[PDB]
């Protein structure tokens, strides 16, 4: 049950949750502040 | 000479009363325990960095120091900030001052205003154009160095001067030490007590114990482990990698071009096989647009592409609207659709110093769908008809899927460091970790590796075809094993 | 990700020292180390009791 | 516009009104708004401090802008109410707490 519950945990970190991508540097990388923050906001909304 | 800052240099960071409290904040203050130039007047007035900011402290019997001055040059080719106290007159200008060789006091301005045994200590920041002044003046008995010991500073005088300060110098009068400290972003725990007077600090950064008190929001702490930090190692240099390709792209074969297709047969472009400078396209002041959809314009330089493809066609001036993800209409819908998760730029300029005559050439009627009582209509541009000009529009759609990337920009590549904690970039792939040879057989066609958090696992490095890892560097949980504040202030570290 | 396993202050080992006094405490000397000192029994007469 | 709160140097085309003590009113205090009790206070603010805070990050205490007083702030009387009642198949009668 331990493992499964890390398990999963470590899989949320590959979801979107409606960003344009799940990799934070890749949002970073690619939009300038005023739209990465946006992007940036759905993915801590989901990981948190 | 320097000097022990100890506890000294703490002001009151807002104007909000509290009391009986153990607030915290962050500001730039003078870190506890580091050291200050110390400064001697007798029988030494240098000029000095400003950095990020001051703490300033003097002792006097005399009032012998009696001013300041702040700017870059301080020799009249620039706007100085100047401060002077001459008896019982406070003076303050602003004005591109023609200062002395060695400015000293016997014994286009755009501001001006007038009003050991004495220590003044005085804080001096410039935050946005904004020149902040907080100051105590307290009587002291003692003449070797700066007295130990807690009493914050209240905020005087804020002045919007706009003056890019980077040095400055003080003014002595002449027939009285002072001190120097940089301030620096540094979180502090403050004791407002009962008439909400500051009397004890804790600089979170000074040592683990302090550290401790930081985590636990209290100048008392028990007997335990605490886990105050995590330790995480940090990177030496970067490392950027992109393939050794001097080719350029052929931009001005699609933006210059002697004649643009019509709508409903635009041209697809393949761009691949090149190095793309989209600075050159973003700096043009000949586009009417440049809207990015996908990526921000200027991060184009850095971030790289599998392909990129030019779709460039003729469309009427007030429908250059339509051509966006999210967009319909008779255009959008019609002639010419984009994905609604189009990643890229259009750019587009008008032409009716070119195409236009009329110039009837130009016929409009999924995306990326090339369309080849009708449903055929043309326009007739001219040169007299803006909403109805033609514009010449080229779409850029790019392709950041994680493959070996065709299209790098204009961007340098640096040696590669293994075994070493480094700030790589791969293809506009960025992270931190340590790169180290590996037995990963990636096959031909891969270009990349991922974890199970879809991180990134393995990368093949894109000048020379080998594979490297990534592990990211050493780190861990600190914990602050003390005993109780009652019995030591010593502590070990996990 | 952040995600550490800590271990316990117990080790395998010192677990294993526990069952074995708890063991040799009740081989030996019945219940009543439990309760006090370790007395010790002869086996068979702690069976009988 | 800098909306920091500071005692405010520029205020906005709008008449005073007079201020009533130890009574609960909607206030206005350089365009900082609330409802509460405002009573004397022996708050000490030091003359550069306009506004006090409590650990909810909300208003404790102001500087009247007119004449240089501090006045505490306490939000106007409130709490749960019950009702204790017999079952409705025995009485409608109710209670109050
Ligand atoms: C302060 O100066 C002394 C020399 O007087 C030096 O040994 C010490 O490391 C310096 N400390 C810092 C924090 O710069
Ligand atoms: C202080 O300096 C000003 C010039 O900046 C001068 O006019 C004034 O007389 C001086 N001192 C006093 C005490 O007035
Ligand atoms: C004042 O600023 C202007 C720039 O607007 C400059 O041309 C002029 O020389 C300056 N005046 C002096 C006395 O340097
Ligand atoms: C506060 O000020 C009073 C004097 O008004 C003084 O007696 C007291 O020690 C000070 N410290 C407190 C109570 O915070
Ligand atoms: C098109 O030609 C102009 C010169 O008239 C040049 O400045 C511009 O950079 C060219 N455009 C491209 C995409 O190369
Ligand atoms: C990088 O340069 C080397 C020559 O040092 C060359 O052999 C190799 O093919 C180049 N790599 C790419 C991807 O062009
Ligand atoms: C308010 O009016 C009084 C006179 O009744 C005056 O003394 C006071 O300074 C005024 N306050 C402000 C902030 O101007
Ligand atoms: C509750 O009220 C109903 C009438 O609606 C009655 O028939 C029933 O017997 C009552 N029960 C009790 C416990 O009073």
């Amino acid at each position: 049950q331990n493992a499964q519950a890390l398990n999963t945990l470590v899989k949320q970190l590959s979801s979107n949750f409606g960003a344009i991508s799940s990799v934070l540097n890749d949002i970073l990388s690619r939009l300038d502040p005023p739209e990465a923050e946006v992007q940036i906001d759905r993915l801590i909304t989901g990981r948190l | 000479a320097y000097t022990n800052s100890f506890t000294r240099g703490v002001y009151y960071p807002d104007k909000v009363f509290r009391s009986s409290v153990l607030h915290s904040t962050q500001d730039l203050f003078l870190p506890f325990f580091s050291n200050v130039t110390w400064f001697h007047a007798i029988h030494d007035n240098p000029v000095l960095p400003f950095n990020d900011g001051v703490y300033f402290a003097s002792t006097e019997k005399s009032n012998i120091i009696r001013g300041w001055i702040f700017g870059t040059t301080l020799d009249s080719k620039t706007q100085s900030l100047l401060i002077v106290n001459n008896a019982t007159n406070v003076v303050i200008k602003v004005c591109e001052f023609q200062f002395c060789n060695d400015p000293f006091l016997g014994v286009n301005c755009t501001f001006e205003y007038v009003s050991f045994k004495n220590l003044r200590e005085f804080v001096f920041k410039n935050i946005d154009g904004y020149f902040k002044i907080y100051s105590k003046h307290t009587p002291i008995n003692l003449v070797r160095d700066l007295p130990q010991g807690f009493s914050a500073l209240e905020p005087l005088v804020d002045l919007p001067i706009g003056i890019n300060i980077t040095r400055f110098q003080t003014l002595l009068a002449l027939h009285a030490a002072y001190y120097v400290g940089y301030l620096q972003p540094r979180t502090f725990l403050l004791k407002y007590n009962e008439n909400g007077t500051i009397t004890d600090a804790v600089d979170c950064a000074l040592d683990p114990l302090s550290e401790t008190k930081c985590t636990l929001k209290s100048f008392t702490v028990e007997k335990g482990i605490y886990q105050t930090s995590n330790f995480r190692v940090q990177p030496t240099e970067s490392i950027v990698r992109f393939p050794n390709i001097t080719n350029l792209c052929p931009f001005g074969e699609v933006f210059n071009a002697t004649r643009f297709a019509s709508v409903y047969a635009w041209n697809r472009k393949r761009i691949s096989n090149c190095v793309a400078d989209y600075s050159v396209l973003y700096n043009s002041a000949s586009f009417s647009t440049f809207k990015c959809y996908g990526v921000s314009p200027t991060k184009l330089n850095d971030l790289c592409f599998t392909n990129v493809y030019a779709d460039s066609f003729v469309i009427r001036g007030d429908e250059v609207r339509q051509i966006a993800p999210g967009q319909t209409g008779k255009i959008a819908d019609y002639n010419y659709k984009l994905p609604d998760d189009f990643t890229g730029c259009v750019i587009a300029w008008n032409s009716n110093n070119l195409d236009s005559k009329g110039n009837y050439n130009y016929l409009y009627r999924k995306p990326f769908e090339r369309d080849i009582y009708f449903p055929l209509q043309s326009y007739g541009f001219q040169p007299t008809n803006v909403g109805y000009q033609p514009y010449r529009v080229v779409v850029l759609s790019f392709e950041l899927l994680h493959a070996p990337a065709t299209v790098c920009g204009p961007k340098k590549s640096t040696n590669l460091v293994k075994n070493k904690c480094v700030n790589f970039n791969f293809n506009g792939l960025t992270g931190t970790g340590v790169l180290t040879e590996s037995n990963k057989k990636f096959l031909p066609f891969q270009q990349f590796g991922r974890d199970i958090a879809d991180t990134t696992d393995a990368v093949r490095d894109p000048q020379t075809l080998e594979i490297l890892d990534i592990t990211p560097c050493s780190f861990g949980g600190v914990s602050v094993i003390t005993p109780g504040t009652n019995t030591s202030n010593q502590v070990a570290v996990l | 990700n952040g995600l550490t396993v800590l271990p316990p202050l117990l080790t395998d080992e010192m677990i294993a020292q526990y069952t074995s006094a708890l063991l040799a405490g009740t081989i030996t000397s019945g219940w009543t180390f439990g309760a006090g000192a370790a007395l010790q029994i002869p086996f068979a007469m702690q069976m009988a009791y």
